[PDB]
RNA sequence: GUGGUUUAAUUCGAUGCAACGCGAAGAACCUUACCUGGUCUUGACAUCCACGGAAGUUUUCAGAGAUGAGAAUGUGCCUUCGGGAACCGUGAGACAGGUGCUGCAUGGCUGUCGUCAGCUCGUGUUGUGAAAUGUUGGGUUAAGUCCCGCAACGAGCGCAACCCUUAUCCUUUGUUGCCAGCGGUCCGGCCGGGAACUCAAAGGAGACUGCCAGUGAUAACUGGAGGAAGGUGGGGAUGACGUCAAGUCAUCAUGGCCCUUACGACCAGGGCUACACACGUGCUACAAUGGCGACUACAAAGAGAAGCGACCUCGCGAGAGCAAGCGGACCUCAUAAAGUGCGUCGUAGUCCGGAUUGGAGUCUGCAACUCGACUCCAUGAAGUCGGAAUCGCUAGUAAUCGUGGAUCAGAAU
């Protein structure tokens, strides 16, 4: 068995890799069940595709907080870092994609004097 | 009333000396007073702003 | 157009505060008001002495008050007489038993707060400023330092129209939040009008 | 150009008793001389009698009456209204 | 086995007193589990620097309350005698 | 908010953009500066002198208040040889004050083109000179970006970088976290226990166009690999030589000018919330990712003494009546909203949408008719994406929903 945390926005999804069929359990619920009807649910199992696992590995995820998206990206990183423990050599390839990495873009209150707390109020052509 | 302000009467009625309450000195409000100054909550403020109360100062932040 | 106060922008770095004391929500006011009230007299009664600063520290119910003067001789008075007068008269302001120190300042030329007074003083009288500044800037540069700049707006030379003299030497990076540049500001009363004096003293990078 | 800010004038006498009857509800009609006082909540439901200069008239205080002076509900003069005085 | 938590506002006056309590106990008593920093609860206030205009100012202030552990085990008669007597720190609140 | 109109008068300033919840970051006597009426004084505030009783406290009469009148408890302290410091009151003398005008007299601070961006200097050369050249010409580039030729050669601010928040990782620490791992478990980390993980804090590591292909004199541009992110990865604070003689002398400071029984002071009462019309700026107006009904799972930063207010009871209620606890990283404000699971609906004015209105009623507040919040009870429209026009936005962003805080006794769309 191997463990993989996984961070993103404000969600934490622990990943427990266990050699088996290929089914995963998201909060005592199947993958399709939890992430029911969501084109993004696929990106969650992307890291398992590169190194080609899934059909060889069974996972047990435990996420909490944030939204499905943040969870999807959370489980991802968790699975990626979890694959590292199984075989460090996987890093050389898995890393290439960019799964062994979280992400900022953490929502921030729209700063005043601006609009997106990021974009400043442009000026009408000089 | 000038009658209600019977507190001024040193000698209380049938009740023991404990009958004597307080009564404000400026307005005469028995509701909320301040023993130290003997003035009501509405007088201690008006007297504070005027500065007539020595040593007293408005707390800031 | 202006530039953020140097002393106030580098407070987080190399530039201590004028008063350092623990927190106190309900007493934060009284103390400050007291710290500002004590400066009032320390800014006048201690004029002729080149008052650079007036650090302040407040324990439980006391205060040190360390006034840094160029010539403590006048601050101390004859065989220590003025200091006794101050500590007493100041006590009237706040019943709280206050202390008093007179740490001198080695060569005022390095202290901006003093370089400003030297300029205004000459201006208050009647003398070519370009000379005063050219000299002051030279003094602070002579004694050492790495940079120095002086400025004076108002009606220079009693001219009808207001002007702003410049001149400077060395390096005076105001943008470099680290330079640790000692700033100053000395007013100046005159028959033709008021005039402010600004001098910058850059000493060391760190 | 009315004005009261935060300093309403309520004769300290007609204000202390009106509060005394608050111990347990209200008290029967009372009588006051100084009409300069202003009507307020505590005097709701009670029946204060203002002095018109000759006698005391019962003025049933109401929430809608709050704010106005007792003297406003106590007519000084007396106009018979020489007529069928209807409505 | 006596735990001594030292809390205060000033960071320096703590290191002075804390180190003292240790050194003095390093002789008579054990070597102590060593004085650690521990988490410090902080309170910050964001108020505008300038009084007029400049809403984007608001400098940052903070009143920290540092803590310590020390913890002196295997206490001896003299181990305490070197504590009850010497006590300099004034802004430090001891808790034995 | 303003013009107009009106009124005895409902203060003043601001006014195309750089006026109009703008200064009042909070006007029901105070603040106000307005008005009628009554009334005082060295007096609301500063310094000082002489003087009999003099510090101080508590009451009475009259009154709208103010004010006036009047009555009664009584000194330590610096020294006795004589006195004498202090505060205070009266009489008397010398004197105070002003947001009252002018920021085209000004300092300071700030806004604006601008955070846009270049702006300048030394020397040589050209002109009698004010100045010009230097930054012209050819090819090129996002750019004076860089060469070739070249009266020009170099240099200092601006940009950029330096700081901080949000990510990659690492080191230090952990009563935040978690059977990740084991044990107990009222199975609530709760506990034992341990620091991996999350998180908290500090420091440090990382892109520099270095590598590959194309173009080019070069810079650099374009494509590509590697890479967590790249050509200032995403953002704050910050706004130059100088402009408009920009805003403010009611934040403050300041030159000049202008008032001292009054354009000073106290107090009661009457408002700032007048119209036949005209205008500017805004809010309410009309579902079905939007929302609604139920259920359920996560955050951070702050606040609380008469105040935050658990819980109970009345109300499809606000909030009451009652009332525990904390004084607060141990009680409360709190429910985080959304999400997650389920259901309703698909354009029919149909419990969809909730305006408007009637009745009842609690409360904050000395008051809430004009100015309230909320909601019990009933009514329940405009709509099925709405005339001429017009505004914000590009990835977790738009639109949309809810919460906290600064100002603050208290009305914060």
């Amino acid at each position: 068995q191997y463990y993989g945390t996984g961070r993103r926005k404000s969600s934490a999804a622990r990943v427990f890799i266990k050699p088996g069929n290929g089914k995963i359990v998201i909060n005592q619920r199947s993958l399709e069940q939890y992430f029911g009807r969501e084109t993004a649910r696929m990106v969650v199992r992307q890291p398992l595709e590169l190194v080609d696992m899934v059909e060889k590995l069974d996972l047990y995820i435990t996420v909490k907080g944030g939204g499905i998206s943040g969870q999807a990206g959370a489980i991802r990183h968790g699975i990626t870092r979890a694959l590292m423990e199984y075989d460090e050599s996987l890093r050389s390839e898995l890393r290439k994609a960019g799964f062994v990495t979280r992400d900022a873009r953490q929502v921030e209150r729209k700063k005043v004097g601006l609009r997106k707390a990021r974009r400043r109020p442009q000026f009408s052509k000089r | 009333r000038w009658n209600a302000v019977l507190k001024l009467q040193t000698l209380p009625r049938d009740s023991s000396p404990s009958r004597q309450r307080n009564r404000c000195r400026q307005t005469g409000r028995p509701h909320g007073f301040l023993r130290k100054f003997g003035l009501s909550r509405i007088k201690v403020r008006e007297a504070a702003m005027r500065g007539e109360i020595p040593g007293l100062k408005k707390a800031s932040w | 157009g202006q530039k953020v106060h140097p002393n106030g922008i580098r407070l987080g770095i190399v530039k201590p505060w004028n008063s350092t004391w623990f927190a106190n929500t309900k007493e934060f006011a009284d103390n400050l008001d007291s710290d500002f009230k004590v400066r009032q007299y320390l800014t006048k009664e201690l004029a002729k002495a080149s008052v650079s600063r007036i650090v302040i520290e407040r324990p439980a119910k006391s205060i040190r008050v360390t006034i840094h003067t160029a010539r403590p001789g006048i601050v101390i008075g004859k065989k220590g007489e003025d200091v006794e007068k101050l500590r007493k008269v100041v006590a009237d302001i706040a019943g709280v038993p206050a202390q008093i120190n007179i740490a001198e300042v080695r060569k005022p030329e390095l202290d901006a707060k003093l370089v400003a007074d030297s300029i205004t003083s000459q201006l208050e009288r009647r003398v070519m400023f370009r000379r005063a500044m050219k000299r002051a800037v030279q003094n602070a540069m002579r004694l050492g330092a790495k940079g120095i700049k002086v400025e004076v707006s108002g009606r220079l030379g009693g001219a009808e129209i207001a002007r702003t003299e410049w001149y400077r030497e060395g390096r005076v990076p105001l943008h470099t939040l680290r330079a640790d540049i000692d700033y100053n500001t000395s007013e100046a009363h005159t028959t033709y009008g008021v005039i402010g004096v600004k001098v910058w003293i850059f000493k060391g990078e760190i | 150009p009315r004005s009261l800010k935060k300093g309403p004038f309520i004769d300290l006498h007609l204000l202390k008793k009106v509060e005394k009857a608050v111990e347990s509800g209200d008290k029967k009609p009372l009588r006051t001389w100084s009409r300069r006082s202003t009507i307020f909540p505590n005097m709701i439901g009670l029946t204060i009698a203002v002095h018109n200069g000759r006698q005391h008239v019962p003025v049933f205080v109401t929430d809608e009456m709050v704010g106005h002076k007792l003297g406003e509900f106590a007519p000084t003069r007396t106009y018979r209204g020489h007529a069928a005085d209807k409505k | 086995r006596i735990r001594i938590r030292l809390k205060a506002f000033d960071h320096r006056l703590i290191d002075q007193a804390t180190a003292e309590i240790v050194e003095t106990a390093k002789r008579t008593g054990a070597q102590v589990r060593g004085p650690i920093p521990l988490p410090t609860r902080k309170e910050r206030f964001t108020v505008l620097i300038s009084p007029h205009v400049n809403k984007d100012a608001r400098d940052q202030y903070e009143i920290r309350t540092h803590l310590r552990l020390v913890d002196i085990v295997e206490p001896t008669e003299k181990t305490v005698d070197a504590l009850m007597r010497l006590d300099l720190a004034a802004g430090v609140d001891v808790q034995i």
